[PDB]
RNA sequence: CAGGCCUUGACAUGCUAGGGAACCCGGGUGAAAGCCUGGGGUGCCCCGCGAGGGGAGCCCUAGCACAGGUGCUGCAUGGCCGUCGUCAGCUCGUGCCGUGAGGUGUUGGGUUAAGUCCCGCAACGAGCGCAACCCCCGCCGUUAGUUGCCAGCGGUUCGGCCGGGCACUCUAACGGGACUGCCCGCGAAAGCGGGAGGAAGGAGGGGACGACGUCUGGUCAGCAUGGCCCUUACGGCCUGGGCGACACACGUGCUACAAUGCCCACUACAAAGCGAUGCCACCCGGCAACGGGGAGCUAAUCGCAAAAAGGUGGGCCCAGUUCGGAUUGGGGUCUGCAACCCGACCCCAUGAAGCCGGAAUCGCUAGUAAUCGCGGAUCAGCCAUGCCGCGGUGAAUACG
RNA sequence: UCGCGGCUUAAUGACCGCGACCUCGCCCGGUAGCCCUGCCGGGGGCUCACCGGAAGCGGGGACACA
C-alpha cells in the first residue's frame, strides 16, 4: 500500500492453545487452502513432540521461534552505482513472520520425509540450536552485522 | 467504445420496455421474429408520420402494436382508411387480433426519436448540418425542456474527413439513472455516406 | 422453551435451538462430532458457550444447512451467539471483546469477465 | 467404433457388386472417401478423390477393415 | 456469401444435420442464441433498445 | 387445492395483476390464499461487447421470469365467474391448473 | 493426476464416468 | 481450394408473353448438385345442363430491368467497442486582464476516492465528469406461504414421507437501517484520529456506470452504407478436401514433476443453474462407455446430481515410483447419412518427457491469492483444459 | 387536417379570425351478429361496430361493444 497505513488482519486465536503465534504457523504450513489439513499436521507435530520430549505441546515451538526470530536483517536499497546491501532493524510484528516462513521452509526442505516429523525434528533443532531454520537466521545475522559498513542509509 | 444507450442503460427502472409481452422458450423467438418484422414493415413504412416508437403487446391473441406518432395523418386516413389496410397488413404476416392504436405524442419536440428523425431529414435534405444541430436544440427548449445534445457523426457537410458535431442547451446527466434522458437515433442515407443522428432530450428527472 | 437463534454465514445458514440441557448439542438429526467429525476447528463453533461461560447448562439441537463444514462452523459460532444473547440483557455484551455477533459477510466475490477468480487477471504479454 | 452399419455407400456398393460380375474392368472412379473396403470384395483398384485428383489406390487384403479415405492423402510433406 | 446463406439457413429438404441456426435480423451464424434467435450483436442491439421483453443490464 | 400460477417478466405489474387477483377471489366468496413469491428465474447470457475483436471486457444480460402462485381453495362458480372470466393481466401469463 | 483417464480424479476432472469412476 | 454443374439465379418484386396455372408420384444418368423423363391436372373471375372465353393467387419457360458479392476501401462512413482509464478531468456563459494566442474561473495552502468541500481570492455561477439516484451481497421488519422445520398429543409404507401444522431457514416483493448520526481530541471550516451503540462504518463490500477527445485505434467479415470492381462469374448449388497440415518460434492455459502426495472403499457438506421432441430417476444387460424398459417433470414439486476438496480407515514408502498420463496398438459405445483426414467418451495394453525450471516475467491487498469441484452458453456429438458464472477450503504480506 | 391575414417564425411552425371540412350523436334510414330446446327458417331486444341523406352544429383534429 502506498496511501494509508494498511492495517494488519486480525488473525483468530486457536482452539486447542488459545494462542495467537500458532495459528500464524497454522497459516504458513497451510498449502493451496487446506487448513484442515495444516493444523492437522501441526497437532500430530505436537503429538511427536510429547512423544520426543517430556515438555509442553506449545513450549518448544514458542522457544524455536524466539530463538530463530532475527533482529537485524538485510534489505538492498539502490544508492547510486552499486546497490547497497544495508542493514536495518525489524519490527517484531515483521520478526514473527520472518521466522515462521524460515521454519516452514526449513522443515520443507528438512530430510525427513512424513509431514508432521519435518517439524517435530525442525522445532526441536530450532529451539535447540542446530537447526535450519536457525542456520538462516545466523546467515542473515551475518549477512548483515557484517554488512554494517553501509547502515547509515536508515531510509 | 464508451457511452453505453441510454434507453438500456434505464431500462428496468424510468423506462417501459417497448415490447412487452410473455412466453417461454418455446415462443420466445416465434414472438421476436413477428416483433421484428412488423417493426420492420413500420418503421420502413410509417416513418412519412414520423413514428417514435412501437409499443408492441399482447395478452393473449391481442397483439396491441400501439405506435407513438407525431402527426397521425398519414397513419390514420382521412376518416381512417390507412389504418384499416395497414391493419389487413398486420394480419398478413401475423394472424392474430393486431389490434394497432395510433397514440400521438404531447409535445413533438420532447421526443428524441422524431427530433433525430427531423435532423436526419435535414441532413437528407442537404441543410446546413451545424445551422440544423443549434436550431434543432433551440427548437426542443422553446417546447422546453430541460437539456438537450443532438451529436450527429461523421461526413458531415459532404466532407472526407469524418468528425462528429453536436450542441447542447441545458444539462444532460447520462450517469444519472433517474434522469429520464429520452434517446434517439436516426440514419440520413444521402450521397456523401450515412449520417448518425443521435438526440437526447433530458425530460424531467425522478 | 427454545433459545432459539438465526445463523449464516458464506451462504451456509444455520436454526440453532438452544435447548435447556445438560451437557451435549446435536446437528440435523446428527451426532454433533459425526457430522463434523474430525475437523481441527470442528469444536470452534461452540466458542460462544466457552467465553459466556454458560457451557454447564445449555444443549443446543441445530439444523444447519447449505455451505460447507467450515462455513457451517461460524454460521453455529454466529449461532450460539445470537440465539443466546435472546433471553438475555447480560449475555450481549460479551461479543464485542469477541466479534461473536456480525455475520462477517465476507462472501464468494463475484467472478468478474476478463478475469478469472473476480481478482486473478490473466497473464500478461507486454510483448 | 461404428458397430450397427456396414457403411458402405448406395454408389459404391454398387459399383463394386456390379464389377464384381464373374470379373470386370478395373476403373471405379469414387468421391465418397468414407466408405469402408468392401469387406470380402477386395481387389479392384478404386480412384479414391483426396480433392486434387483420383488416387488409384489398388486395395488388397491387407487393407480390407479401414476406410477409403487412408489411401487418398489429403496433403504433401509425410 | 451471406444471402445465399440467409435462405440455405432456411431451406432443408437434405440430412438434419446441415440446419445450422442463423441469426435473424444480420445473418450471422456464429453466436446464435437458441432462445431469442438473434445473434450475441442483434442481441446487445436489440435488449439495448429496449425490444426484448425481461431483459436487462445485468448485475448481480 | 387448485393453484395458479403467473409466470412474466415485470414485477410492478405482476403484483398489481396478483394483489388484484386475491383481492377478486376475497370479494367473490370465500377466502383465497395470498401471493406466495415462489423464486425468479434468472436467465443470464453473455456478449462480447464490441462486434469484432473484444472478448474481455463483455457486457452480460439477465432474464428474470418472475413467478407467483395463489393456491384457490375453495373453487366456487361465484369463484369461477369473478377469476375466470374477469381475466386482466397485461403482459402476464396466468394459467389455472389442478 | 487429472489427464489420466483410469482413476477417480481423473475421472471427475474429464467429468465423465467409468470402471474406475462409478455410477453408484 | 479441387471437380461436377446452374444461369434474371437461393432469392426482392415489376413488365412483354404462346404456355402450365394451386400439385402429387416416380424411372434413368450421377459423387451429389444438375440434367434428361413419364403418370394424375386447379375451387374461383366467370357467361356455366353449352362449346367454352375473358381472366384473379400461385408455378414453370423465353426474355427484360436487375438481383448477388464473406470482392476492395474502417484514413469515405454510420453503428458498436477496446483504449488512455473509474483516470479527475474537459469546458462554457458572463465579467476582468492581455494588441493577441490565451489566461482568470480550475491558482494557493487544507482535504478526500475525486475539480470532494470549505477559507481566501477578478471572479460569480453553470454543463458533461466525480459522488449520489440503480442492482446484488450484508442486518432488521410487514405481507405471503403445495420450499421449510418435532413444538405438540400421535400415526408411523416406520420415511420431511405424511397425519396435526409454517415456528423458523428460505423465497421475492415492499419497507426500515448508516447519516459524521452521537461524543471527545485536532481543525478557519471542510474534515481527520479515536470511542460507543449497531449487524455493518466513515465511498460497509462488489457490480452496472466510463467525461472533452486521442490512438487517421478495431470491425465494409455482425449489420447499414458512399464509391470502385465482378455480372454465364469474384455470383449460385453440390460432392470431396482444407480451415486440424509442421522443419521450428511465440502467447494463453491445462496437467504434471509427488508424500501436505497418489490409489481403492465408505459417509457427509453448496450456490448457481438448465430440461416436452428434452432431463432421464429406478430396474435389467454389459467390468465400463452405454444399451433395452420406464417412473416423474409443462419443473422451489421430477431429473442432470456425482459434488469435489474435506473426513473415515486400508494401501504406497522417496522410488522416475501404485508420481506422471503424453504417446502407440487392440477391443468397443454414442451422436450423426457419414468419425479416414478430424469427434467424444469406455476398456485393456503402452508408460515417454518431466525430479520445481535459464535470462526474464506475470497475477494477487480479504473470502482476495491458492486449491477444489459444479452449472450454463453455443450445441446432434464436440475443442472445453477455453469462456461466462456458482460456491467449498482458505492464507502470507503491505515496513514504505 | 388544409387556403387567407397576422401572432409566431428562417422555410413552418405549436396559434389565432373565417373558410374545405370531418366523424360521434343530439337529425333521419337500411344492412348485419346473438340469447337459443342440441339443426336451420318465421315474432320481440335495438346496435349502428358498417353505410347514404343531414337544419344549426356542442365540439376536437383526421377511429372502433352491444
Ligand atoms: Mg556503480
Ligand atoms: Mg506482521
Ligand atoms: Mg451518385
Ligand atoms: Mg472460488
Ligand atoms: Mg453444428
Ligand atoms: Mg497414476
Ligand atoms: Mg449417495
Ligand atoms: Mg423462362
Ligand atoms: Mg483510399
Ligand atoms: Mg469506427
Ligand atoms: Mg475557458
Ligand atoms: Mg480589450
Ligand atoms: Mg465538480
Ligand atoms: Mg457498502
Ligand atoms: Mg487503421
Ligand atoms: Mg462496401
Ligand atoms: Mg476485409
Ligand atoms: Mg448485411
Ligand atoms: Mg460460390
Ligand atoms: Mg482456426
Ligand atoms: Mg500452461
Ligand atoms: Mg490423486
Ligand atoms: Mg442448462
Ligand atoms: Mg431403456
Ligand atoms: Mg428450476
Ligand atoms: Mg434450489
Ligand atoms: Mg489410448
Ligand atoms: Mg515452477
Ligand atoms: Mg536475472
Ligand atoms: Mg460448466
Ligand atoms: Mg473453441
Ligand atoms: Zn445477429
Amino acid at each position: 500500500a502506498r496511501r494509508r497505513r494498511a492495517e494488519v488482519r486480525q488473525l483468530q486465536p486457536d482452539l486447542v492453545y488459545g494462542d495467537v503465534l500458532v495459528t500464524a504457523f497454522i497459516n504458513k504450513i497451510m498449502r493451496d487452502g487446506k487448513k484442515n489439513l495444516a493444523a492437522r499436521i501441526f497437532y500430530d507435530a505436537c503429538k511427536i513432540i510429547q512423544e520426543k520430549t517430556g515438555q509442553e505441546p506449545l513450549k518448544v515451538f514458542k522457544q524455536a521461534v524466539e530463538n530463530v526470530k532475527p533482529r537485524m536483517e538485510v534489505r538492498s536499497r539502490r544508492v547510486g552505482g552499486a546497490n547497497y546491501q544495508v542493514p536495518m532493524e525489524v519490527s517484531p510484528r515483521r520478526q514473527q513472520s520472518l521466522a515462521l516462513r524460515w521454519l516452514v521452509q526449513a522443515a520443507n526442505q528438512r530430510p525427513e520425509r512424513r509431514a508432521a516429523v519435518r517439524i517435530a525434528h525442525e522445532l526441536m533443532d530450532a529451539a535447540e540450536g542446530k537447526g535450519g531454520a536457525v542456520k538462516k537466521k545466523e546467515d542473515v545475522e551475518r549477512m548483515a552485522e557484517a554488512n554494517r559498513a553501509y547502515a547509515h542509509y536508515r531510509w | 467504445g464508451n457511452k453505453i444507450h441510454p434507453i438500456g442503460f434505464r431500462l428496468g427502472i424510468t423506462r417501459d420496455w417497448e415490447s412487452r409481452w410473455y412466453a417461454g422458450k418455446k415462443q420466445y423467438r416465434h414472438l421476436l421474429l413477428e416483433d421484428q418484422r412488423i417493426r420492420g414493415l413500420l418503421e420502413k413504412e410509417l416513418y412519412s408520420a414520423g413514428l417514435a416508437r412501437v409499443d408492441i403487446e399482447r395478452a393473449a391473441d391481442n397483439v396491441a402494436v400501439t405506435v407513438h406518432v407525431a402527426k397521425p395523418g398519414v397513419v390514420i386516413g382521412r376518416g381512417g382508411e390507412r389504418i384499416r389496410v395497414l391493419r389487413e397488413e398486420l394480419a398478413k404476416l401475423t394472424g392474430k387480433n393486431v389490434a394497432l392504436n395510433v397514440q400521438e405524442v404531447q409535445n413533438p419536440n420532447l421526443s428524441a426519436p422524431l427530433v433525430a428523425q427531423r435532423v436526419a431529414e435535414q441532413i437528407e435534405r442537404r441543410f446546413a448540418v451545424r445551422r440544423a444541430i443549434k436550431q434543432a436544440v433551440q427548437r426542443v427548449m422553446e417546447s422546453g425542456a430541460k437539456g438537450a445534445k443532438v451529436i450527429v457523426s461523421g461526413r458531415i457537410g459532404g466532407a472526407e474527413q469524418a468528425r462528429t458535431e453536436w450542441a447542447a442547451q441545458g444539462r444532460v446527466p447520462l450517469h444519472t439513472l433517474r434522469a429520464n434522458i429520452d434517446y434517439g437515433f436516426a440514419l440520413a442515407r444521402t450521397t456523401y455516406g450515412v449520417l448518425g443522428v443521435k438526440a437526447y432530450i433530458f425530460l424531467g428527472e425522478v | 422453551e427454545q433459545y432459539y437463534g438465526t445463523g449464516r454465514r458464506k451462504e451456509a445458514v444455520a436454526r440453532v435451538f438452544l435447548r435447556p440441557g445438560n451437557g451435549k448439542v446435536t446437528v440435523n438429526g446428527q451426532d454433533f462430532n459425526e457430522y463434523f467429525q474430525g475437523l481441527v476447528r470442528a469444536v470452534a463453533a461452540l466458542e460462544p458457550l466457552r467465553a459466556v461461560d454458560a457451557l454447564g447448562r445449555f444443549d443446543a439441537y441445530i439444523t444447519v444447512r447449505g455451505g460447507g463444514k467450515s462455513g457451517q462452523i461460524d454460521a453455529i459460532k454466529l449461532g450460539i451467539a445470537r440465539a443466546l444473547v435472546q433471553y438475555n440483557p447480560d449475555y450481549r455484551a460479551k461479543l464485542k471483546p469477541l466479534g461473536f455477533l456480525t455475520r462477517d459477510a465476507r462472501v464468494v466475490e463475484r467472478k468478474k469477465y476478463g478475469k478469472h477468480k473476480a481478482r486473478r487477471a490473466p497473464q500478461y504479454s507486454k510483448r | 467404433s461404428l458397430k450397427k452399419g456396414v457403411f458402405v455407400d448406395d454408389h459404391l456398393l454398387e459399383k463394386v457388386l456390379e464389377l464384381n460380375a464373374k470379373g470386370e474392368k478395373r476403373l471405379i472412379k469414387t468421391w465418397s472417401r468414407r466408405s469402408t473396403i468392401v469387406p470380402e470384395m477386395v481387389g479392384h483398384t478404386i480412384a479414391v478423390y483426396n480433392g486434387k485428383q483420383h488416387v488409384p489406390v489398388y486395395i488388397t487384403e491387407n487393407m480390407v477393415g479401414h476406410k477409403l479415405g487412408e489411401f487418398a492423402p489429403t496433403r504433401t510433406y509425410r | 456469401a451471406r444471402k445465399a446463406l440467409i435462405e440455405k439457413a432456411k431451406r432443408t429438404p437434405k440430412f438434419k444435420v446441415r440446419a445450422y441456426t442463423r441469426c435473424v435480423r444480420c445473418g450471422r451464424a456464429r453466436s446464435v442464441y437458441r432462445f431469442f434467435g438473434l445473434c450475441r450483436i442483434c442481441l446487445r442491439e436489440l435488449a439495448h433498445k429496449g425490444q426484448l421483453p425481461g431483459v436487462r443490464k445485468a448485475s448481480w | 387445492k387448485i393453484r395458479i400460477k403467473l409466470r412474466g417478466f415485470d414485477h410492478k405489474t405482476l403484483d398489481a395483476s396478483a394483489q388484484k387477483i386475491v383481492e377478486a377471489a376475497r370479494r367473490s366468496g370465500a377466502q383465497v390464499s395470498g401471493p406466495i413469491p415462489l423464486p425468479t428465474r434468472v436467465r443470464r447470457f453473455t456478449v462480447i461487447r464490441g462486434p469484432f475483436k473484444h472478448k474481455d471486457s463483455r457486457e452480460h444480460f439477465e432474464l428474470r421470469t418472475h413467478n407467483r402462485l395463489v393456491d384457490i381453495i375453495n373453487p366456487n362458480r361465484k369463484t369461477i365467474e369473478q377469476l375466470m372470466t374477469l381475466d386482466l393481466p397485461t403482459g402476464v401469463e396466468i394459467e389455472i391448473k389442478t | 493426476g487429472k489427464g489420466d483417464r483410469r482413476t477417480r480424479r481423473g475421472k471427475i476432472w474429464r467429468g465423465t464416468y467409468g470402471k474406475y469412476r462409478p455410477r453408484k
